[PDB]
């Protein structure tokens, strides 16, 4: 059809500085190019069409400028709200071909995670099983890490992890790790520790609880 | 008040067929092409076709040629997409755009022989009465539901600043996900805090108040 | 048995062409292109009340009718051409009162009148002049700003289906009277088939759909 590359692929910029992303097509579209923005968990909002014509309601800090075969979306003075995945699109001829989509993140100040562990809700235990949740919240950089310890010993069997994308306001990263057990599985042990190691500190942040004394 | 409404969640067995609708309201239906775009989980977009409601000109993508069939309704101001002989690789988010200008809500279609099962919502609360912060962070764990997706809010939309909801993770054919909320310690135990879960695929809307703890521990 | 069966077809030529004549004479349906479509309505209604019945001065009218259809079919392809090649609006320069005088002249000339004078010639030019139209209508159809219609904020795709409904009404009259001008009674029976197609294609193609449903008291799609 009509391939359309889109460099860069990943990009970390800081508030105030101008990020610039380029989008080149194989064929020569008649400035019939569009720029849009996917945010994690939302529907794509369009910023620009026809190469340079800002869509109504879009901040004037977005600037599209290209012609013929190569275009580029520029955003002078990057704002915190400007974090997501930007895609380009050509509608010059069929079939409409989307770009790969560059992803833009904001470099923040290193922040230690606010860890917290929760024992299986009394409601679930009565149900049948027992999920021990642990939250590693609001930390930068994104690269974080946790290990589960039970009765001194430690294991990683049956654990379900999941990270969020950069937060809107705090522009930070949060992770949730849940090791799921049976009622019987969870009943057979006492100490349940949740240790998180992060670049922020050499001393692993630690939270824990005892099934007994509670 | 421009908007294109969509189902959000659609479940259908393999070899079957689905008819996704998109109800536009906020402009003159017959002034804009409506496009249908497919975006697989965590992948880019692929244009399916572009039907122009006014005339009737429908232009398909060779790929979806004998697969999808677009269709508009000048009266109801809603446009449909007929998707036939579905397969496991048809599962994705199907968008209804007003011509790449205003994107629709999005319908999460999922082709599977699996049966629908609503989530179980359990409250997470502070363990051994550990008052070690000016702010306390609770959360609710929505476990075991199918198919995607589910809406997770707090206090019926009221609470927003300082809430994190984690992307569902498949664990043994069923989806699990969590949400954590932080509030001023001088508020939660004092004023009610509840998490609301919503699973459209089953028409399941759930609320979950967070009692402090057993006391009691 | 088959004779009585062909009696229902007659009503189609006395009802399908009446709902058209009275339609043109709504304010919105009053147009030059529709002023020649009503000319073919009379050429079809007359052949339905004077030719079809007795056939199922009599032959004098059989010619006057058909030699006026393919004749006006030529008038259309030439009129719509002067509208596309036109500079201003998608609209013929033929005035309402000058459309009536060319309508009256189509009958008189069709009356003073041969398959080359009243069939070949009027079909020869009618096909090429219209071919030029559908081609230019494509060049112009997508010379339109691609942004127009998907980022909104004159000939278009709607006016491109007006030449579809006119392209088939002109493309059916040929396949219904070509084998005839080229069993002999059966092909002269295929000719009478173009009498039930006019009000048929004028439903799921043009605005007439809404016109016809009005003339019939909010039929069904209300």
């Amino acid at each position: 059809d009509i391939k359309m590359t889109q460099s860069p692929s990943s990009m970390y910029a800081s508030l105030g500085e101008r990020v610039t992303i380029t989008c080149k097509a194989s064929q020569d579209i008649n400035s019939y190019l569009s720029w849009f923005q996917q945010k994690p968990g939302k529907s794509p909002k369009t910023l620009i069409y026809r190469a340079n014509r800002l869509v109504d309601g879009v901040p004037s800090r977005f600037i599209g400028t290209g012609s013929g075969q190569d275009y580029s979306l520029t955003i002078s003075s990057l704002d915190y709200a400007d974090m997501g995945i930007y895609y380009c699109l050509q509608y010059d001829e069929f079939p409409y071909t989307f770009g790969g989509g560059t992803k833009l993140e904001i470099k923040r100040a290193d922040a230690a995670p606010t860890v917290s562990i929760f024992p299986p809700s009394s409601e679930q235990l009565t149900s049948g099983g027992a999920s021990v949740v642990c939250f590693l919240n609001n930390f930068y950089p994104k690269d974080i890490n946790v290990k589960w310890k039970i009765d001194g010993s430690e294991r990683q069997n049956g654990v379900l992890n999941s990270w969020t994308d950069q937060d809107s306001k705090d522009s930070t990263y949060s992770m949730s790790s849940t090791l799921t057990l049976t009622k019987d599985e969870y009943e057979r042990h006492n100490s349940y520790t949740c240790e998180a190691t992060h670049k922020t500190s050499t001393s692993p942040i630690v939270k824990s609880f005892n099934r007994n004394e509670c | 008040e421009v908007q294109l409404q969509q189902s959000g969640a659609e479940l259908a067995r393999p070899g079957a067929s689905v008819k996704l609708s998109c109800k536009a309201s906020g402009y003159i239906f017959t002034d804009y092409y409506i496009n249908w775009v497919r975006q697989r989980t965590g992948q880019g977009f692929e244009w399916i076709g572009e039907i122009y409601p006014g005339s009737g000109n429908i232009d398909y993508n060779e790929r979806f040629k004998d697969k999808a069939t677009l269709t508009a309704d000048k009266s109801s101001s809603t446009a449909y997409m007929q998707l036939s002989s579905l397969t496991s690789e048809d599962s994705a988010v199907y968008f209804c755009v007003r011509g790449f200008g205003y994107w629709g809500q999005g319908t999460t279609l999922t082709v599977s022989s699996a049966k629908t099962t609503p989530p179980s919502v359990y409250p997470l609360a502070p363990g051994s009465a550990a008052q070690t912060n000016s702010a306390v962070t609770l959360g609710c764990l929505v476990k075991g539901y199918f198919p995607e997706p589910v809406t997770v809010t707090w206090n019926s939309g009221s609470l927003s600043s300082g809430v994190h909801t984690f992307p569902a993770v498949l664990q043994s054919d069923l989806y699990t996900l969590s949400s954590s909320v932080t509030v001023p310690s001088s508020t939660w135990p004092s004023e009610t805090v509840t998490c609301n879960v919503a699973h459209p695929a089953s028409s399941t809307k759930v609320d979950k108040k967070i009692v402090p703890r057993d006391c009691g521990c | 048995g088959m004779g009585i069966v062909m009696s229902l077809i007659v009503l189609a030529i006395v009802f399908g062409n009446v709902l058209v004549i009275t339609a043109i004479a709504f304010e919105r349906l009053q147009t030059v292109t529709n002023y020649f479509i009503t000319s073919l309505a009379c050429a079809d209604l007359v052949m339905g009340l004077a030719v079809v019945p007795f056939g199922a001065f009599w032959t004098s009218i059989d010619v006057l009718c058909v030699t006026a259809s393919i004749e006006t079919l030529c008038v259309i392809a030439v009129d719509r051409y002067f509208a596309i090649t036109s500079p201003f609006k998608y609209q013929s320069l033929l005035t309402k009162n000058k459309a009536r005088v060319i309508i009256l002249m189509v009958w008189i000339v069709s009356g003073l009148t041969s398959s080359i004078v009243s069939f070949y010639v009027p079909l020869v030019i009618m096909v090429f002049v219209y071919s030029r139209v559908f081609q230019e209508a494509k060049r112009q159809l997508q010379k339109i700003d691609k942004s127009e219609g998907r980022f909104h904020v004159k000939f278009c795709l709607k006016e491109h289906k007006a030449l579809k409904t006119l392209g088939i009404i002109m493309g059916t009259f040929t396949l219904c009277w070509l084998p005839f001008f080229i069993v002999y009674i059966l092909l002269n029976w295929i000719g009478y088939v173009n009498s039930g197609f006019n009000p048929l294609i004028y439903c799921r193609s043009p605005d007439f759909r809404i016109a016809f449903q009005e003339l019939l008291c909010l039929r069904r799609s209300s």
